[PDB]
């Protein structure tokens, strides 16, 4: 998101350093290229921020995972345990 | 973005006195800094990512108490 406006910015900024025009269009493109910068700046540091959340969502999901699936095959060991009481107990009833 | 208010200080105070002209020198740092540089779409999906990790959180520690 910021980086193509921060890229179309610079580019801008360039084509009008290329080529005074009333020191009106240089001081736009350098205000535009520094706004860029900026966001461009600010865009890395959410980045990044964004990263090590999803690392420490990652590996909280994961363990999440790793506790669901132990309890999933305990419960289906469990369930299997009361399935065979259950039939030997309708069995032994009579 | 000091590169490009760089330059033009060194364009206006070399405009009569053109001894060293860094007008092209200038001109292609800033188009490679501009192509190795490369909206609130990276905030806002950062806030979603940091409430989905405070919801698993708070998921991973509702199963805390647990004695059979």
């Amino acid at each position: 998101l910021l980086s193509a406006l921060e890229d179309l910015e610079v580019l801008s900024r360039e084509l009008i350093e290329m080529l005074k025009l009333l020191q009106l269009e240089e001081e736009n493109q350098v205000l535009e290229l520094l706004i860029h910068r900026d966001g461009d700046f600010q865009e890395l540091m959410k980045l990044a921020l964004n990263q090590g959340k999803v690392h420490h969502e990652m590996q909280a999901l994961e363990k999440e995972v790793e506790k669901r699936d132990s309890d999933i095959q305990q419960l289906q060991k469990q369930l299997k345990e009361a399935e065979q009481i259950l039939a030997t107990a309708v069995y032994q009833a009579k | 973005f000091l590169p490009l208010v760089h330059n033009v200080i060194k364009c206006m105070d070399k405009d009569s006195p053109d001894l060293h002209q860094d007008l092209n020198a200038l001109k292609t740092k800033f188009q490679e800094l501009r192509k190795l540089i490369g909206p609130e779409q990276q905030q806002q999906q950062l806030h979603s990512l940091r409430e989905q990790v405070r919801t698993k959180n708070e998921l991973l520690q509702k199963y805390k108490s647990l004695c059979m």
